[PDB]
RNA sequence: ACUGAACUCCUCACACCCAAUUGGACCAAUCUAUCACCCUAUAGAAGAACUAAUGUUAGUAUAAGUAACAUGAAAACAUUCU
């Protein structure tokens, strides 16, 4: 059953997170000095594997903890709740920044994360979803997307406006919800383990598994819903404000499944836009 | 006054009627003082009424301490919990008799207001009124200006 | 007129923390991006304003010492230079005050 | 004059069994003889009760009133005093769970009136009490909804019993 | 157990406050085991006052809380093994041979890790100054 | 200063007092306070009991094993009360089974298992120990006595009383200190239950008669939010029982209830026990 | 009742608030940039832009001259705006100067601005910059706005 | 017909509702004699008892954070201007 994947796909999650955390045992003292513009020269003093971005954000002040969307740690962007690992130097990125394409990216890949989830958990029993991937699509193209092979009873069923808002309204669940983007760097093979069901999951790991150097993979869960991530992700889901499952398109060269492209749009808190301005947003996130 | 004041409700300790009656009072504690007249009483009724009391009520055990004290006192513990405290300063033998004696007829409950000269667990044997008591029913229970 | 009956502490408690004069909280502050400082929206900040205050008053004693007197203004045009910089091609033709430290980051 | 204030930085709890919630920090400071009216302290002290500190010292920092500055420098010091002493980790970690403003010893002067009388000005000094507290602020208590105050009504009317009878 | 009493006549002045001023508001929980190498004297010298200097290498254990009952510092239960360099003195009529200072060496090892992230402040700097 | 005494030392007492109210002393059992002799204190335990109670046997009762634990522990630097506690338990629940089928024969066996576990129950064995003085007598390890240990000592104490005045005098003993407990109480709110009218379906099979129709008999501000709703279970066309509710549902559950209880025997006004 | 009223009432009485106004403009022209209570600057803006507009009008103006001589009271900076102000802004036609609020004075809490003439050689300003073009809001209007144009 | 008191009856208990005035029984606290010795007893005394005198002294409220008060402008805080 749906529940039953779910419910060992947890456990595993929960077994790999603890058989790391066992494997960086103790405290060691780790030196994040801040290299940002603003607070520069403070120093943290950080236990290995265990502190994060955000409580080097809750050492310096809460408008940090507020504003900070992503970390450079070392010039490579980190995802706020992801355990760091060595003494490095870490800078905080915001949406305001003069180049927040970093983090614009991953508060796309959040939400076509959280568009995969209400997909998921959105149809009823008898049909089955299967979640291909999340394209990783430009900013400028207007919308975050998320593919789906949905059940051959329902290849010929294209989702009516009540059933948009539906998801629409599942996701805003979730937001208010508000949970944490919870992270783990996990071999391909208990990655493999986990995704073992899901053939396009499976494939997508091998995939990744064989673009990095090691075998190491970048697994995400918001709650109790498991995803291969192409990048960093938002530390929590009430960062979105605006949201809006917008369209749902069949992708025209499907002969073996049929894919559908669940197409959205959000806006966070930090970058609210009025309400002509979001209709406007909406009406071009379906193309 | 009553509003100023905590009230509860006509009870017993354990149903101390319904199989067998037990005396609720199980403690008595008399501070007396050797020398003093505030305890000239406490004293005689020590040598005088105690032994009695003590034998008329076996399920009491009587304390006596003679100890230096300016004001001789009782202190009963019943079976509920409750401590209460008498001075018998300068009480006359037969005040403290009287005063033991209605400590030993009385119950541990609070000597407070009591909202109710009755108490029944089962008040009523024919069916607690209810507004549709006496109120006859109709064919196929019809309300008023019902068409049908 | 004179009060008939002294106030009592419930009346004046109802008076004084009334919501019209409890103190309203703001809603308009951030963060500075360049020093990180708190600020309102509409207010510059006062970090980054006393830097530039600062700045300028360095500037301006500079301007007094190479006027040395009232009244006497410049007919012609101004352009601080610090420690390490040379007259550009515009820059000609106009009063250059001299300042020790190097160029500021934010000074352009 | 009372300062249990300060004493109560002094307590010492005995150490907390492995299987017990962790207790939160409590950091008490205050700031004496401040030469303000204890009255327009209050307002001050209200607004910031129950907020985190960096939102507290957010507010202060933009209020005109005098006492925003000195409730300003209070907060920061129970701050350091806090991460220094108290083992509080994170400086934002903390929300304000008292403020207050007490009335300070004050002196009596003389005001001079028109025709030879007098009244007697007191130049008012006030107290400002501050307990900071580790984690992030209680959420505020949520309105009362239709559904659980019309609940309300009807426990109210389940618990009417026949009065005055048996 | 803060027996500062019997503290004073078992250390000097010169260490008491090293012995209690940091540890006050705070309860430990130090506590002994069975030592590894027998304790041995390593040299003396010497308004006369008596010194010895007397290595150690024992087995010992922490748990330092905070006011608030909370684990700071070190496990209660596992111990670990000290090396201290410890030195007495001597008053010369009626003192007695009580802790002078604990010599620390250079190539020490580090001791045990704090449990607490910490913060390190950089300059903070005025509004003409600028980071360097 | 004002010379004096006796003002002062009235204010002393009152700020004592103050003192106590605003900070008690955690509790203390009371064999620790003055004015304490065990065995005065268990001797008038049984003449208060009226009970010829014997004395070993009593101590016995009293005697804990967790209390015999932390004692040997203790003297490191006695007969406990687990087959007296054994014996009396048994005994109560065969007597009480005894009474409560000869009251109520109709009661079925489910039912009047779960009334004897209610009268033998940790609550009602606690309360009646705490009032009669059982909790002051008992020998435990730790203050105040746990619920489970008290339970165990009062039936430590039924079953001293059984092997000294013998089976009669138990049972009028249990008759009276926890028979009595019930009185008052409705039958459902001692047996807990779910599905009433899946129950008193399944008992109307057992006496061999249909499924109770159920009936709105009366009813009033239907399309408000205080209604009431009086359903009635007919059987062959004949009322066997009426409840009231606020819902449909909630009436007719409590209709079944009540025709479980007449059922039963075990109505409102049925007979009262005879003491 | 001061419907349509768009002149302050400042200082003892007309005359007053013109010479108030007058210290401020002469201030604003030595210095370039100048700290005022905010209801002061606006008042003063008007007449800062005014004698800008009455430099250009020319030197050699009488009318213009009489103007800069009356609005200058240190005569020093009737050359200066003659020769220096004019000139920088002879290719604006408006906008010469820079009004921005300040973090009130910390004596009275009066709420404070800077008013500065454009192109000057102090420090600049912290300006207020409006979000940049890469933020997810921009970048999705950029979208808009390229759909519409291909589309249109 | 019923309702209807502090009238009357009923269970129990009884000195326990008049201004000025008058008779009487007790008594808080203090000191002294002698007791007592976690607050007292029998007596002898007396600056021996305060919801009230626009009472006296001290404290703090109310009116009230009100009436009322104050610093000409810019600035390099040199200086200049009104
Ligand atoms: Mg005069
Ligand atoms: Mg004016
Ligand atoms: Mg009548
Ligand atoms: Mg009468
Ligand atoms: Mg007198
Ligand atoms: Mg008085
Ligand atoms: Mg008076
Ligand atoms: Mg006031
Ligand atoms: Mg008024
Ligand atoms: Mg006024
Ligand atoms: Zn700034």
């Amino acid at each position: 059953s749906p529940t039953e994947l779910t419910e060992m796909r947890n456990d595993l999650f929960n077994k790999e997170k603890a058989r790391q955390l066992s494997l960086t045992p103790r405290t060691e003292k780790i030196e994040v000095k801040h290299v940002g513009k603003t607070d520069p020269g403070t120093v943290f003093v950080m236990n290995k594997n265990i502190s994060t971005p955000y409580s080097c954000a809750m050492h310096l002040s809460e408008w940090y903890c507020r504003k900070s969307i992503l970390a450079l740690v070392d010039g490579q962007p980190w995802d706020m709740y992801k355990p760091l690992t060595k003494s490095c130097e870490i800078k905080f990125l915001t949406f305001k920044d003069c180049d927040p394409g970093e983090v614009n990216k991953a508060y796309w890949r959040s939400c076509a994360m959280m568009m995969g989830c209400v997909i998921e958990r959105a149809f009823k029993d008898e049909y089955m979803v299967n979640l291909v991937r999340a394209p990783e699509v430009p900013v400028i193209s207007g919308a975050f997307c998320y593919d789906v092979v949905l059940d051959s009873k329902l290849d010929e069923w294209m989702p009516t406006k009540e059933n948009l808002r539906s998801f629409t309204k599942d996701a805003h669940a979730l937001i208010y919800k508000d949970l944490p983007f919870e992270t783990l760097e996990v071999e391909a093979k208990v990655a493999l383990e986990i995704f073992q069901h899901s053939k396009y999951k499976v494939d997508f790991i091998e995939e990744k598994a064989s673009q990095n150097p090691e075998r190491i993979v970048k697994l995400h869960r918001i709650g109790d819903f498991i995803d291969v991530s192409e990048g960093p992700l938002i530390p929590r889901t009430s960062i979105c404000f605006q949201y809006e499952v917008s369209a749902v398109h069949n992708l025209q060269p499907t002969q073996p499944s049929l894919i559908r492209r669940f197409q959205g749009v959000s806006l966070p808190v930090h970058l609210r836009a009025h309400f002509t301005i979001w209709d406007k947003l909406l009406e071009r996130s379906r193309k | 006054t009553a509003r100023g004041t905590p009230s509860r409700f006509l009870a017993s300790v354990l149903h101390n009627g319904l199989g067998r009656y037990v005396q609720q009072l199980q403690r008595l504690s008399f501070s007396v003082s050797r020398d003093g007249a505030s305890s000239r009483g406490a004293r005689e009724f020590v040598e005088r009424e105690v032994i009695d009391f003590a034998r008329r009520n076996p399920g009491v055990v009587i304390y006596v301490n003679s100890r230096p004290c300016c004001v001789p006192r009782v202190v009963a513990e019943y079976l509920n919990g409750a401590v209460r405290e008498e001075s018998i300063h300068c009480k006359s033998v037969e005040e403290i008799s009287t005063l033991v004696q209605k400590l030993a007829d009385q119950s541990g409950l609070d000597v407070i207001r009591i909202r109710k000269p009755f108490h029944t667990d089962n008040p009523s044997i024919q069916g607690q009124w209810h507004p549709f008591t006496n109120k006859p029913t109709t064919f196929r229970g019809l309300r008023p200006r019902e068409v049908q | 007129a004179a009060p008939k009956n002294r106030r009592t502490i419930e009346v004046n408690r109802c008076r004084r923390r009334n919501p019209q004069k409890l103190i309203k909280v703001k809603n308009n502050i951030d963060v500075c991006p360049e020093c990180g400082h708190l600020k309102q929206k509409h207010v510059l900040c006062a970090y980054c304003y006393e830097k530039v205050c600062k700045e300028t008053a360095e500037i301006r004693r500079q301007i007094g010492k190479q006027e040395g007197g009232p009244f006497k203004a410049p007919t012609i045009e101004t352009v601080v230079l610090y420690t390490g910089e040379t007259p550009s091609e515009q820059d000609q033709g106009k009063r250059i005050i001299e300042r020790d430290r190097k160029r500021p980051s934010w000074f352009t | 004059i009372s300062r249990k204030w300060e004493k109560k930085n002094k307590i010492v709890y005995p150490p907390q069994l492995p299987g017990e919630p962790r207790r939160p920090a409590e950091i008490y400071h205050c700031r004496r003889q401040i030469k303000y009216s204890k009255d327009k302290m209050w307002y001050l002290a209200k607004l910031i009760r129950g907020m985190s500190i960096d939102q507290a010292l957010a507010q202060l920092e933009f209020n005109d009133k005098k006492g925003a500055k000195i409730i300003k420098e209070v907060l920061l010091e129970a701050q350091d005093m806090a991460v220094r002493d108290h083992n509080v980790e994170f400086r934002s970690n903390l929300y304000i769970a008292e403020s207050t403003s007490g009335r300070g010893q004050c002196l009596k002067r003389i005001r001079y009136h028109g025709r030879g009388r007098f009244g007697i000005m007191e130049k008012v000094y006030c107290h400002y009490f501050v307990k900071l507290v580790e984690g992030p602020p209680p959420p505020p208590e949520p309105p009362k909804t239709a559904v659980a105050h019309a609940k309300e009504y009807i426990q109210q009317l389940r618990s009417r019993t026949i009065v005055h009878t048996l | 157990n803060s027996d500062h009493d019997r503290l004073h006549t078992l250390v000097t002045e010169h260490c008491f406050p090293d012995m209690t001023w940091d540890i006050k508001y705070k309860t430990v929980r130090w506590s002994f085991v069975e030592s590894l190498e027998p304790s041995h004297v390593v040299q003396v010298r010497c308004n006369v006052y008596g010194q010895i200097t007397v290595r150690m290498h024992t087995r010992q254990t922490l748990a330092i809380y905070d006011r608030f009952g909370r684990l700071m510092y070190g496990q209660e239960d596992v111990p670990k093994d000290v090396l201290e360099y410890v030195v007495f003195e001597k008053q010369l009529p009626y003192g007695s041979w009580r802790m002078h200072t604990k010599i620390v060496p250079p190539w020490a090892p580090p001791k045990q890790p704090i449990l607490k992230t910490v913060m390190i402040p950089g300059p903070q700097l005025k509004p003409e100054e600028e980071y360097e | 200063v004002k010379k004096g005494f006796r003002a002062a030392f009235r204010f002393q007492k009152e700020l004592e007092r103050q003192r106590l109210l605003r900070c008690p002393p955690p509790p203390v059992r009371r064999s620790e306070k003055p004015n304490w002799d065990y065995h005065a204190e268990i001797q008038a335990f049984g003449h208060r009991l009226q009970e010829n109670f014997s004395l070993d046997l009593l101590k016995t009762a009293f005697v804990n094993s967790c209390y015999i634990k932390s004692e040997e522990a203790k003297r490191q630097q006695l007969k406990s009360n687990q087959e007296l506690s054994e014996q009396g338990t048994s005994f109560s629940q065969t007597c009480l089974t005894q009474f409560l089928e000869d009251e109520y024969p109709d009661m079925p066996t489910e039912g009047i298992k779960n009334l004897v576990d209610f009268l033998t129950g940790e609550e009602v064995v606690c309360h009646v120990a705490r009032n009669l003085a059982v909790e002051q007598l008992t020998l435990s390890e730790e203050f105040p006595v746990p619920p489970a240990v008290l339970q165990q000592t009062f039936f430590a104490v039924i079953g001293a009383l059984l092997q000294s005045s013998g089976p009669e005098r138990t049972a009028l003993f249990i008759r009276d200190f926890l028979i009595t407990q019930m009185t008052g109480k409705e039958l459902f709110e001692m047996w807990k239950i779910i599905n009433p009218m899946g129950l008193l379906v399944e008992e109307l099979k057992k006496r061999n008669v249909s499924a109770p129709e159920s009936r709105l008999t009366r009813q009033s501000g239907g399309t408000t939010a205080l209604p009431l709703y009086f359903v009635g279970l007919y059987c062959d066309k004949k009322l066997i029982a009426e409840g009231p509710g606020e819902t449909v549902l909630v009436a007719e559950e409590e209709a079944a209830r009540v025709a479980l209880r007449k059922l039963y025997g075990f109505t409102e006004n049925r007979r009262p026990w005879n003491y | 009742i001061s419907h349509g009223r768009v002149f302050r009432r400042m200082g003892l009485g007309p005359e007053s608030r013109i010479h108030l106004l007058r210290n401020l403009l002469t201030g604003l022209v030595r210095h370039e940039r100048i700290e005022a209570p905010w209801a002061r600057v606006d008042e003063m803006r008007g007449y800062a832009e005014k004698l800008i507009d009455y430099g250009k009008l020319g030197d050699t103006n009488e009318r213009a001259m009489r103007m800069a001589d009356f609005w200058l009271t240190e005569k020093d900076l009737i050359p200066k705006l003659f020769q220096v102000l004019a000139p920088r802004y002879k290719d604006q036609t408006g906008g010469y100067t820079r009004m921005l609020q300040i973090p009130n004075r910390s004596l009275d809490r009066a709420k404070m601005a800077v008013i500065e003439y454009k192109g000057n050689c102090l420090p600049p300003l912290p300006l207020p910059r409006r979000d940049s073009h890469l933020t997810l809001l921009n970048q999705l209007l950029q979208g808009l706005r390229q759909d519409l144009r291909q589309s249109q």
